[PDB]
């Protein structure tokens, strides 16, 4: 359907491709910063009733990119039927071990119809040395550190599916302070900051009973297909616990997912996100 | 007299059904090679050994339909023989008969060659054309490379013959002390004597005594042979089970963690997949001949299909991945699938290949159930919160908080029980010569795996336990009788310190020539699924993977210790090799490898594995390798997660390429960061011999000129920027101009038409790879 | 609690040819698609926290009442015992060397340095209120 695209256009290096919870997480603290805390429990009435937000996705010049979903790994041989068996090997797992495809491969995917894969990532996770000095005798005592850097017109954009008066009011007051502190990472040496633009973005997908999600779900019942994404957080200087999540492009049947909230011992409860965002797909037979 | 039982009897009468072949091969008994082989286990019981060489004849003695079309002088045999000296039936002791004879043909096509070749040896199952010599394997002395002599003379034969008199009279009839005897001395030798012949004779007789002791299991019996429904009915089960997230389990640890543990995680993982492999051969009843190949985390059993063995085999999958998960938080998954096949479902019918058609149908299985990573636990989505859950600081393990010991180095950190079991198992590795596997409440249990635990059988300590995994040889030695001789290898070459134990990552960054850097290579073989898609009979994958899966385990050491230099010729060096060079081997399985070390040997070994592993095979298996060089003090997760995304890269793109430095590009689409490997050989042999001496060196008359050559990689950015010549012509001329140097390199002065016609990059494009690494070498 | 975010924006002039450097033999820190260097903004602010604690090491003695977590510090460094925090400014050790950080919120509260490029702690932590961008 018709989605909101929130572009994220980079000022510099991030920690990492931010997760549907750690969006979630950002905005649940920039609207508490600005409203206060009776606005954070319409924000999360909001999502539990209502609308839902994706993971981030990298974009590389109006080419928006897409998780592949789990449905064409069973099913890879049946779609490669009408290819030369010579080939079909290779292409098969050039097209497995793949990450992303873009919106006219896509769509190819969810109908289990022949795609093609990205040739270029539009960013690469860098190693930096970084240095800590003594302050009197200056003795160099290095670490290393890890960064995403984009290309000169790449980025990241997140997906938006619910109201628009719960977007005017939340969301998008929420990208304009997430703009200027970070995103998630080492927001004090520039990293995360970003300016927003906000798009429209069409997905035609098949109507069906199995749907993929484009974000974390952590479900309420057995999925079909799925990855495990394994993580937890940190917040307000309190280890979250590690939870089970689902990854990006995992199948479920009418799953939800669910909203969990953690008592953290902290003043207020933690909400973290794990919430589904269907797609309708076709699994193979 | 001796009580003896009915599977005893078949699983080692399919073993040794055969022995008439090597003793028929040689003209001691000039007879049928049944003939021979009955008068050779007759004359075997003869001599000091035990009693039941006498029934084990029989084996060899009717194994065709020529020698079986009697129904009659079969029984009378048998009467002048007695199965009541060693508590068999006749009955029972007919049917066996029947079911090594049927087995003979499920394990290879059924093709009579009528006269055997005089002397044809085992063709390569690699390259069919050419041929292996007969040897011993033993893992020195000689590299076996498939060569053009087609004949062997009947003297090592004979030869053969009397080195396996002696190794079968002192090893006790059983299964599994049988089996590393008939490996060592009949790996070279060709089963049926043809032209084109690419079964071992070993892997011939391991499969006859797999499928005859599954055959047993499942409980055919003799006329269910002569008539069919063992054919045209499913009564083989053939399981395959895949270790997922390995790279995500050994290359996970912090800066915390020396090359001493990370060496072993990589021995903790064998000793899970060999707990589970001898798990499911106790339940079914099986021997270690079943098991067909057990490589890296993948294996493959032949099984029998009844109702009692799939209660089994599902229970086994059950406690193997509730006890991953909570030891193992959904890092290491195992994925178990049986297909149940039958006898067609072996060898060729109708012109297909029926058996690579049952393993696609198997491998397909493993698929779906990788993508449903622990849904056999019914808790992996509910969530529990109980409070104090601490994080272990070298591995990512989320514990509860108390349960972290001090650690033995640092007693101010707290990790996990299971890092201090295994930094202690680091110290024992160096003497150590194998694992004793037993119950898990025992005294000495150092590590557990899901259903038993293992007890480190030092140098000179005695062994305990149930079944002893000897490692890296063939031989059981100062063992018990009883204790169950399960052989495997592992490729376990480390540099030593001035200790005894391993190198830390600060002695391999040491003893490099030029710049102290660690570098790390990690490769595999290209397109090796479709290889293992070719086999026909369950015989010919026996020869595949087990010739596959020594080159990696057993003689990959002796590339490093500099053997079998002649064939591999002159490589790419930066100084003459040592004899104890500083290269760590943390793993290499059946066509992977990550190995560790210094930069400069790292660089050498790259190329003298692909020189050999080209001689090994007969050019049709090449190797991908990526190549990395790293500061030292880098966690191993981030050395790990680079080079494995530098050997994808070197993978998509042409799969016979190395990937040897980090390299500049432009975005043209015609140009590939990697090498080809006889394309890097050739840039050495053009542009090396000409700047630089070795070890460390530049070439006479070009001391003092380390500026020099940092300039035409500054010309060669200048190619980078823009490509079709803005400025780099003549500006190579120039500098090769004032230094008064101008046979250095004239291939950069001047375009080549012919790189412009084909639209391949220049030869000042391709020259980054021969300098860069001279310019590291002659840092210091 | 939040009201804004004074935003300082400037060029910066190499008057000086200026080094950085990664690890032509000492190469300068540079983008890894474009290839051209920059500033990182761990240099910048890392060198702005090391000029303004020496700034603050030689008047711990004038700033007790306009800053009163800078009672409890005498100048100098705790590298002559190794030893965590007492008494001297340059208390915290990460590696091998020794920084001023302030060992919970309520003393970075009131601390010059740490109030404003933050302090990591033990049980508490004090985040900056600077971001200095590349
Ligand atoms: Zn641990
Ligand atoms: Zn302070």
């Amino acid at each position: 359907p018709k989605f909101i695209a929130v572009k994220l256009i980079p000022k510099g290096p991030f920690r990492d491709i931010p997760r549907a919870d750690t969006l979630f997480g950002a905005i649940g603290n920039a609207i508490s910063a600005i409203h206060g805390q009776s606005a954070v429990e319409e924000l999360v009435d909001a999502f539990v009733g209502g609308a839902r937000i994706s993971s981030a996705f990298p974009y590389s010049g109006d080419t928006y990119y897409l998780p592949k979903p789990l449905s064409v790994e069973p099913a890879l041989e049946g779609i490669l039927t009408g290819l030369d068996e010579e080939e079909r090997y290779t292409t098969a797992k050039r097209l497995r071990k793949a990450k992303y495809l873009d919106l006219k491969n896509f769509e190819l995917a969810l109908r289990l119809r022949p795609f093609t894969i990205p040739e270029e990532i539009p960013y690469a996770r860098v190693d930096v040395p970084r240095v800590v000095l003594d302050r009197v005798t200056q003795d160099s005592s290095i670490y290393f550190w890890e960064e995403i850097r984009f290309r000169e017109k790449s980025g990241v954009y997140f997906l938006y599916s619910g109201p628009r008066e719960v977007f005017d009011g939340y969301i998008a007051p929420a990208m304009r302070f997430l703009g200027d502190t970070g995103i998630g990472g080492k927001s004090t040496w520039g990293a995360g900051l970003f300016e927003v633009e906000f798009h429209e973005m069409k997905i035609d997908a098949p109507g069906s009973e199995y749907s993929v999600t484009l974000s974390n779900a952590l479900p309420t019942k057995t999925p079909v297909l799925w990855r495990l994404l394994r993580k937890g957080g940190w917040s307000f200087g309190r280890r979250k616990p590690r939870m089970t999540f689902i990854a990006e492009g995992s199948i479920v049947k009418n799953d939800p997912g669910g909203m969990e909230r953690l008592e953290l011992g902290l003043s207020h409860e933690v909400y973290v996100y794990g919430l589904t965002f269907p797609l309708g797909v076709e699994l193979p037979e | 007299q001796d009580p003896m039982e009915i599977d005893e009897l078949t699983a080692l009468g399919g073993l040794l059904h055969d022995i008439g072949k090597p003793v028929q091969r040689a003209g001691l008994y000039s007879g049928d090679h049944s003939t021979q082989g009955a008068r050779f286990l007759r004359d075997l019981a003869e001599n000091t050994g035990r009693a039941e060489y006498e029934l084990l004849s029989l084996f060899s003695e009717f194994h065709h339909k020529g020698h079986m079309k009697n129904d009659e002088l079969m029984i009378r045999r048998i009467k002048e023989l007695s199965p009541e000296r060693f508590g068999l039936t006749m009955e029972d002791v007919l049917n066996a008969l029947w079911i090594v004879y049927e087995a003979d043909n499920l394990a290879s096509g059924e093709r009579e060659e009528g006269q055997p070749q005089a002397s044809r040896p085992l063709y390569s199952v690699f390259n069919p054309g050419k041929a292996y010599p007969w040897a011993e394997l033993d893992f020195e002395k000689e590299l076996p490379v498939p060569g053009d002599v087609f004949s062997i003379r009947s003297q090592d034969y004979r030869e053969l013959v009397k080195r396996l008199w002696e190794e079968l009279s002192k090893a006790k009839l059983r299964s599994d002390r049988l089996l590393p005897v008939l490996e060592k001395y009949l790996t070279f030798v060709s089963s049926v004597t043809s032209e084109g012949n690419i079964i071992s004779l070993y892997d011939h007789m391991r499969m006859t005594s797999a499928i005859a002791l599954a055959m047993l299991r499942a409980g055919c019996t003799a006329e269910d042979v002569r008539s069919g429904r063992c054919r045209k009915e499913k009564r083989f089960l053939l399981i395959e089970g895949d270790f997922s997230g390995i790279q995500d389990f050994i290359y996970r640890v912090s800066g915390k963690g020396t090359l001493k543990y990370l060496r072993a995680r990589s021995a903790y993982l064998e000793l899970i997949g060999w707990d589970v492999v001898l798990e499911i051969l106790s339940r079914l009843g099986l021997t270690r001949a079943n098991v067909v190949f057990n490589a890296g985390g993948h294996f493959m059993i032949i099984a029998q299909n009844t109702p009692d063995a799939v209660k089994e085999l599902e229970e086994i999958r059950a406690k193997a991945v509730e006890w991953l998960y909570r030891e193992f938080e959904s890092d290491l998954y195992l994925a178990i699938e049986w297909e149940p096949v039958s006898g067609r479902e072996f060898g060729r019918e109708g012109g297909k290949n029926l058996f690579a058609e049952a393993r696609k149908r198997l491998k397909h299985k493993l698929t779906v159930r990788k993508l449903k990573r622990f849904g056999e636990i019914k808790g992996l989505f509910e969530h529990g919160h109980t409070e104090r859950l601490a994080e272990c600081p070298v591995c990512g393990r989320e514990l509860p908080e108390g349960k972290l010991e001090p650690s033995a180095s640092d007693p101010e950190t707290k990790v996990c029980p299971t890092c201090n079991r295994l930094v202690s198992l680091g110290g024992n590795l160096p003497k150590l010569l194998g694992f004793g596997r037993t119950a898990k409440n025992d005294a000495g249990v150092l590590v557990e795996g899901p259903f038993s635990g293992f007890v480190p059988y030092l140098q000179g300590g005695r062994p305990v336990g149930e079944q002893i995994l000897v490692k890296n040889t063939l031989n059981p030695g100062e063992i018990p009788e009883s204790a169950q001789f399960v052989p495997y290898f592992v490729a376990d070459y480390f540099k030593k310190d001035p200790k005894g134990g391993v190198a830390t990552f600060e002695e391999l960054s040491m003893a490099s020539t030029g710049t102290r850097r660690l570098g790390v290579m990690k490769g595999d073989v290209d397109r090796l699924g479709e290889f293992f898609s070719s086999m026909d009979s369950p015989s010919k994958l026996a020869t595949a993977s087990r010739f596959m899966d020594y080159f990696f385990k057993g003689y990959i050491g002796a590339i490093i210790e500099g053997k079998f230099g002649y064939i591999i010729g002159d490589v790419p060096s930066l100084r003459d090799w040592p004899e104890e060079p500083d290269i760590v081997v943390v793993y290499a399985g059946g066509d992977d490898f990550f190995i560790v070390g210094a930069w400069d040997q790292i660089f050498e070994l790259a190329f003298r594995v692909r020189r050999a592993f080209n001689a090994y095979t007969g050019g049709k298996l090449t190797l991908s390798v990526g190549l990395g060089y790293f500061d030292e003090r880098t966690p191993i997760y981030r050395m790990a997660d680079v080079v494995s995304e530098r050997l994808d890269t070197a993978k998509d793109e042409g799969r016979n390429r190395v990937f040897v430095v980090g390299r500049s590009r432009p975005l043209d689409g015609k140009h590939k960061l990697s090498y080809e490997w006889n394309h890097y050989e050739e840039l050495w042999r053009t542009y090396a011999p000409r700047i630089y001496a070795g070890n460390g060196r530049l070439k006479g008359k070009l001391e003092s000129k380390k500026g020099l050559l940092w300039k035409l990689l500054e010309i060669r950015e200048l190619y980078v920027r823009d490509p079709n010549d803005v400025r780099w012509a003549y500006l190579t001329a120039y500098l090769l101009g004032r230094h008064g140097l101008s046979d250095l390199f004239p291939e950069l002065v001047g375009i080549d038409t012919k790189a412009v016609e084909r639209k391949e990059p220049q030869p000042v494009y391709w020259v980054d790879g021969v300098l860069k690494i001279v310019l590291m070498a002659v840092r210091r | 609690r939040f009201y804004g975010k004074i935003v300082i924006k400037g060029k910066i002039k190499a008057v000086t040819g200026l080094h950085i450097g990664s690890q032509i033999d000492n190469p300068v820190i540079k983008d890894p698609h474009t290839g051209l260097p920059y500033i990182p903004g761990s240099s910048l602010k890392g060198r702005l926290r090391s000029l303004f604690e020496i700034l603050v090491n030689s008047r711990l003695g004038e700033w007790r009442e306009k800053y009163p977590s800078l009672a409890n510090y005498s100048p100098g460094s705790c590298r002559p015992d190794n030893q965590e925090n007492c008494g001297k400014f340059f208390n915290r050790k990460i590696n091998r060397g020794w920084i001023h950080v302030c060992p919970d919120y309520e003393t970075a509260l009131a601390c010059p340095v740490c109030r404003l490029f933050g302090a990591s702690g033990k049980e508490s932590n004090f985040p900056s209120r600077i971001i200095v961008r590349d």
